[PDB]
């Protein structure tokens, strides 16, 4: 974002020359000749070092330190806040879902990716628990499927064998 | 025209114009991908393609006879 | 913060470090009429007084703007990171549709 840039333009030209030039044009506007012209040669001998381009800077840099403190509290404030857990914690299937695109589909993932989801406004609480609730079940069902057509293949060998 | 390595579990090839690869640990096929956009595909029907061609290594022959006989009727 | 601004635009005014003694000695090798100095040192006063309150209308609304800003890009960088729980039901739904 680059604030540095709006923030330099807001304490170099918009406070610094907006004060100077209106001090030189309303105190000339003020008047005859010799008080403005005069009164002015001593501004310059005793507010001397306080429009030198280095400390000003400096006042950028402690105006950005008190940005740096309360821009650290507000920064927690903010970021100790978690809606969902972060990415670290969840399937990479489920990447590929959210995120769309995975292009490779099958059952291994998804079985195993079920089996370690977590169960965790009762709206998405209840829908969420029952839903995998119902998906955990689904695959477990298919897994006996396994069971199932695993035995079948091997007894049908045996009745083939035999009629054969 | 497919690649192989030396235990031939990538694989990638055209069944009529559309890449096809597979990566299988054993025997039994674990995984499938279409790798191609033929401008007249649905998202749902790459879904069901590749999900059936899950199976087994022996069956791939009836199947990709099968899967690609429907397409061009 | 703030203060620190009404600190430095008072140490960059004219209405304190001026006075009327040392205005009255200076004016005084050339016009020799203290009334309508006096006048001009009170209209000299007055900008001063102006000219900071509008200053400290400038910071309090950079200020702002910066907080807003800030925010905002804050805000964004938490969203990223963050997760949302409609879109995994939404692909639960899909699941759903591949295991049956």
């Amino acid at each position: 974002t680059d604030t540095y840039n709006s923030i330099s333009n807001f304490i170099e030209n918009e406070l610094t020359a907006l004060l100077s030039s209106d001090d030189y044009l309303m105190d000339d506007l003020a008047g005859p000749n010799e008080v403005c012209r005069l009164l002015k040669a001593q501004v310059i001998e005793k507010r001397k070092d306080a429009m030198s381009r280095g400390k000003q800077d400096l006042l950028s840099k402690e105006i950005y330190d008190n940005e740096s403190e309360l821009r650290a509290s507000q920064s927690q404030q903010i970021m100790e806040l978690v809606g969902d857990i972060p990415k670290y914690s969840l399937g990479s299937e489920l990447r590929n879902r959210v995120e769309g695109e995975p292009q490779s589909t099958s059952i291994e993932r998804l079985i195993e990716d079920v089996l370690k989801l977590p169960q965790m406004d009762l709206k998405v609480l209840s829908e969420y628990s029952n839903l995998r609730k119902d998906l955990i079940l689904k695959c477990q069902a298919l897994q006996i499927g396994e069971s199932k057509l695993s035995d079948i293949l091997s007894q049908t060998n045996s009745i083939n064998s035999l009629t054969t | 025209d497919l690649d192989l390595d030396l235990e031939s579990s990538m694989v990638s090839f055209f069944v009529k114009d559309i890449k096809v690869e597979l990566f299988v640990k054993q025997n039994e096929i674990v995984s499938c991908s279409i790798l191609d956009d033929i401008h007249d595909f649905s998202q749902n029907n790459k879904s069901k393609w590749e999900i059936a061609l899950l199976g087994s290594l022996d069956d791939l022959e009836l199947k990709l006879n099968h899967s690609f006989a429907t397409i061009f009727k | 913060s703030e203060q620190l601004l009404h600190n430095y635009v008072s140490d960059s005014l004219l209405t304190t470090l001026i006075s009327f003694q040392e205005f009255k000695q200076q004016l005084q090798s050339y016009t020799s009429d203290e009334q309508q100095l006096q006048h001009w040192y009170e209209l000299l006063q007055a900008r001063d007084a102006r000219v900071t309150s509008e200053l400290e209308a400038r910071i309090k609304q950079f200020f702002i703007t910066l907080r807003s800003r800030l925010l905002r890009f804050l805000e964004s960088e938490q969203l990223s990171h963050s997760l949302s729980l409609e879109t995994l039901i939404d692909a639960l739904y899909k699941i759903n549709d591949l295991l049956q």
